[PDB]
């Protein structure tokens, strides 16, 4: 809780500065340093700069323990759960080394957004769709993300 | 700074012990023309023994590595990291030596190595001693004992025949400025994990990093080695072989992988628990036997699949 | 030199012994005190059961450190 929180606030630190244009709108509430409060907006077509509420909270072990991600806005994806938790690789207590960057997991989950993985799917019915027939998933996915999520210019 | 003065004890061949105070900077040759005169011995005589190195007559007596209430000898012939029970932080350790034979002290070394080395095997060097008018001899026996080191924790007072401390081979000080994995915080005093990479951790995170793989009973098993600890990073063939490195931790946190390495050690072993509440005696059962006991306890009879009270018929539910 | 010998009920025990005893005269000294037949006691120190031919020194026990009593019906 010493050389955990200060280099959980060191990346945020470093987060914060680097304004990248795919993750905006941080919010860190100040009572609770272990979790945090987000905003993606993805460059590709099914979610189209449509802007997605991400929640991180991390462990009281969070040097040596991977963070979970929960999703606050819907999404229709494969690899997202109905209550908004997400299966990513990079994550995973099985494949998870501490010295993994913050930015670096979230560039990872952004890249699981942009390109969907039907190989390991937390919600079988989106991944078995996606696998046969994209064009009527894309439409249901561009039809649902846009009658969910704010959009942000 | 606080004395700055010594006391130590001499302890000679014969069975007569000497308390002679000194100054950390006279001349070890003044201390030989110290000692002699001291016994009734010639200053020519007189050679000086400490952890196993013939004393240079010119080095400064503060230059030895020497605490307080040590031990030096005498005859007419002519960096280091401990945990201690007393202190539970780690200590700076010092380095001496005891005979095999004899279970004493005073006897010159061969090798005298420096740091880095091959060490800490029961069997590595042989050396004349001066206990017993020089009867320690291997000749006879023909199974070979050798000269065994010690280590003392060097922050304070100290009982020079039978004190001792853990070593922690794996504490160094930082010497190039490395970063410490967890946290990318270089720490003057870090430690070194096994693996081919030399990754290396700092005292918070090794507490924090056991502290967290110890209430869900997460520690790697092997046997030679015991219930130790996988790389950070999980490095291959990396585990802690020298289990003593967990006393950083304090008694609860530590005691307490004391007791879950010996709980598991049982489960995996084909051992059963004890199910009367406040008793989880571990009993080896041999294998098809399969009558539960409580030897030396509160005797209750199980069945190895229900854990329930001894029944005759089988256990459906 | 004093040392821990811990079954796991709690029930601790003071034992005094030096480093380099075998582990077979640990062992004779808890069932002294106790009334458990020799061959029956298997001490585990950090989940590694100890040699009877071997020492305490051997696996480096401190001042206090807890040896957990394990019993061997066979
Ligand atoms: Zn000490
Ligand atoms: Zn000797
Ligand atoms: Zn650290
Ligand atoms: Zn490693
Ligand atoms: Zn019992
Ligand atoms: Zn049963």
């Amino acid at each position: 809780s010493m050389a955990a929180s200060r280099r959980l606030m060191k990346e945020l630190e470093e987060i914060r500065k680097c304004g990248m244009k795919n993750f905006r709108n941080i919010q860190v509430d100040e009572a609770n340093l272990l979790t945090w409060q987000g905003l993606i907006v993805p460059d590709n077509p099914p979610y189209d700069k449509g802007a997605f509420r991400i929640e991180i909270n991390f462990p009281a072990e969070y040097p040596f323990k991977p963070p979970k991600i929960t999703f606050k806005t819907k999404i229709y994806h494969p690899n997202i759960d109905e209550k908004g938790q997400v299966k990513l690789p990079v994550i995973s207590a099985e494949n998870w080394k501490p010295a993994t960057k913050t930015d670096q997991v979230i560039q990872s989950l952004i890249a699981l957004v942009n390109d969907p993985q039907p190989e390991h799917p937390l919600r079988a019915d989106l991944a078995e769709e996606y696998s046969k027939d994209r064009k009527k998933f894309c439409k249901n996915a561009e039809e649902f993300t846009k009658k969910y999520g704010e959009k942000r210019p | 700074y606080l004395g700055g003065s010594l006391s130590i004890y001499i302890k000679t061949n014969t069975g007569r012990t000497l308390s002679v105070n000194l100054e950390p900077q006279w001349d070890i040759k003044n201390v030989k023309e110290i000692v002699a005169p001291q016994l009734g011995l010639q200053p020519e005589e007189v050679k000086i023994i400490f952890a196993g190195k013939e004393l240079s007559d010119a080095t400064t007596i503060q230059e030895c590595d020497l605490g307080q209430q040590s031990i030096l000898h005498a005859i007419r012939s002519r960096h280091f990291f401990v945990h201690c029970a007393q202190c539970n932080k780690l200590c700076k350790g010092k380095l001496r030596v005891r005979c095999s034979l004899c279970k004493g002290g005073a006897f010159t070394v061969h090798r005298d190595p420096e740091c880095w080395d091959d060490v800490l095997k029961p069997r590595r060097i042989t050396g004349h001693c001066e206990s017993q008018e020089i009867a320690c001899f291997d000749n006879e026996t023909g199974d070979p004992p050798f000269t065994e080191f010690y280590f003392k924790c060097g922050e304070h007072v100290s009982g020079g025949e039978k004190d001792f401390a853990a070593p922690l081979n794996l504490i160094k000080i930082n010497i190039k400025d490395v970063p410490c994995l967890a946290c990318t915080e270089v720490s003057e005093t870090v430690l070194v994990f096994p693996c081919e990479s030399k990754h290396v951790t700092c005292l918070e995170c090794f507490e924090q990093y056991c502290r967290s793989r110890l209430s869900e009973r997460q520690f790697m098993p092997h046997p030679d080695i015991g219930y130790t600890l996988p790389c950070p990073a999980g490095c291959e063939n990396s585990f802690i072989e020298e289990i003593h490195h967990f006393k950083l931790l304090s008694r609860e946190e530590y005691a307490r992988y004391q007791r879950f390495a010996t709980e598991e050690y049982v489960l995996q072993a084909g051992g059963v628990l004890c199910p009367q509440p406040g008793c989880g005696m571990g009993l080896l059962v041999e294998p098809e036997c399969k009558k539960v006991t409580c030897q030396n306890g509160c005797g209750y009879v199980f069945c190895r699949n229900c854990l329930q009270g001894y029944h005759l018929g089988d256990c459906l539910p | 030199m004093q040392i821990f010998v811990k079954t796991l009920t709690g029930k601790t025990i003071t034992l005094e012994v030096e480093p380099s005893d075998t582990i077979e005269n640990v062992k004779a000294k808890i069932q002294d005190k106790e009334g458990i037949p020799p061959d029956q006691q298997r001490l585990i120190f950090a989940g590694k059961q100890l040699e009877d031919g071997r020492t305490l020194s051997d696996y480096n026990i401190q001042k206090e450190s807890t040896l957990h009593l394990v019993l061997r019906l066979r």
